[PDB]
């Protein structure tokens, strides 16, 4: 997959 | 710059509860998500929890889910970790931390750690130390900090006025389960009759504060 | 599942360079990782970030000797001109949906450091502790390298094994090792023998100190 910009939005 | 300072660690019985705090400064607290990371003795870093900048979303590792809770106060700039139903394997140093992610794009992409605070989950109870002096071109003298639990112990000399020559040794964990350490200072052999030497031992888990004078 | 793979240990020589490797599990080959340094008995220190185009975001005061690079699923930390202070545990760390993920950490040993003989100080029981009907001998061992010693206690000449507690050596700020050994006695035994001794042995050579009532 793709990693999100931030783990804890 | 950024500063993160933990507090609240200590000794807890199995099944008990404990709340950790992390005071943050140097940045706008609410614009960053805040994390907890822990490290059992001799083991690797283990993620515990994360909380969004707004406090609107919390995230937990499976190892603590349903037992640990995280919160934050965006006026006091403080992050919290509330522990319940503690187990022996929760014994660790707990670090407060701030991980930035992908934005940012220079120094805003840096991460930051706190200093950690030790959490001990054990059925063993606290014991304060007994402190004994160690007498006498240079001379060596010290203090014996015997039979305490748990870690840590701080030792200063002349209330912070004496820092050079001071070496506080790591504690031995005796087979009894209690710790002992020694703190030694190297001083000129001339000021032995002139200068006064006091070690200041402090063991927070037992509220023990001892000032011991060391004479020949 | 998102996993970071690090070898447990790594070693290179003083003044040389070393490469540490963090490998992402398949399917996360474009992810950003961070390198964190943790010296013994200290909290972690952020070093930099590394994405697929290498790049960085070095922390404050991180030396130029430290650099990062990338290739496929692998992320690297390279430390050139190694110093004793570079001995540490190095963790890579990444993140996914609602998680952080850490590698297991790599312990870096910096080889070829100078041997240093131990300094030894031996204290007798304090007067106060003897009126507490106890007696402790304190043998303090510092400024030695490598970090391995054996201690031997002797009641006069006869060696004594009971009542001995000895720490594992740990690295001090001077980048040399310290340890200590404690001999518990009854005040009877302390006063019976003409002396007691602490023998520290380090790389085949023995340093001995002695105390008496």
């Amino acid at each position: 997959p793709l990693q999100p910009e931030q783990p804890f939005p | 710059e950024v500063q993160l300072l933990e507090s609240g660690g200590g000794l807890v019985q199995p099944g008990g509860s404990l709340r950790l705090s992390c005071a943050a400064s140097g940045f706008t607290f609410s614009t960053y998500a805040m994390s907890w990371v822990r490290q059992a003795p001799g083991k690797g870093l283990e993620w515990v929890s994360g909380i969004s900048g707004s406090g609107g979303s919390t995230y937990y590792a499976d190892s603590v889910k349903g037992r640990f809770t995280t919160s934050r106060d965006n006026s006091k700039n403080t992050l919290y970790l509330q522990m319940n139903s503690l187990r022996a394997e929760d014994t660790a140093v707990y670090y407060c931390a701030k991980f930035s992610g992908k934005d940012c794009s220079g120094t805003s992409c840096r991460d930051y750690w706190g200093q950690g605070t030790l959490v001990t989950v054990s059925s063993a109870s606290t014991k304060g130390p007994s402190v004994f002096p160690l007498a006498p071109g240079t001379a060596a003298l010290g203090c014996l900090v015997k039979d305490y639990f748990p870690e840590p112990v701080t030792v200063s000399w002349n209330s912070g006025a004496l820092t050079s020559g001071v070496h506080t040794f790591p504690a031995v964990l005796q087979s009894s389960g209690l710790y002992s350490l020694s703190s030694v200072v190297t001083v000129p052999s001339s000021s032995l009759g002139t200068q006064t030497y006091i070690c200041n031992v402090n063991h927070k888990p037992s509220n023990t504060k001892v000032d011991k004078k060391v004479e020949p | 599942q998102l996993v970071l793979t690090q070898s447990p240990s790594a070693s290179a020589s003083l003044g040389a360079s070393v490469r540490l490797t963090c490998t992402l599990s398949s399917g996360h080959s474009s992810y950003v990782i961070a390198w964190h340094q943790q010296q013994s008995e200290k909290g972690p220190r952020y070093l930099m970030k590394v994405n697929s185009d290498g790049s960085h975001s070095k922390g404050d005061g991180i030396p130029d000797r430290f650099s990062g690079s990338s290739s496929g699923a692998e992320r690297y930390l390279t430390i050139s001109s190694l110093q004793s202070e570079d001995e540490a545990d190095y963790y890579c760390q990444t993140w996914g949906a609602g998680i952080l993920v850490f590698g297991g950490g790599t312990k870096l040993t910096v080889l070829s450091q100078p041997k240093a003989a131990p300094s030894v100080t031996l204290f007798p029981p304090s007067s106060e502790e003897l009126q507490a009907n106890k007696a402790t001998l304190v043998c303090l061992i510092s400024d030695f390298y490598p970090g391995a010693v054996t201690v031997a206690w002797k009641a006069d000449s006869s060696p004594v094994k009971a009542g001995v507690e000895t720490t594992t050596p740990s690295k001090q700020s001077n980048n040399k090792y310290a340890a200590s050994s404690y001999l518990s006695l009854t005040p009877e035994q302390w006063k019976s023998h003409r002396s007691y001794s602490c023998q520290v042995t380090h790389e085949g050579s023995t340093v001995e100190k002695t105390v008496a009532p």
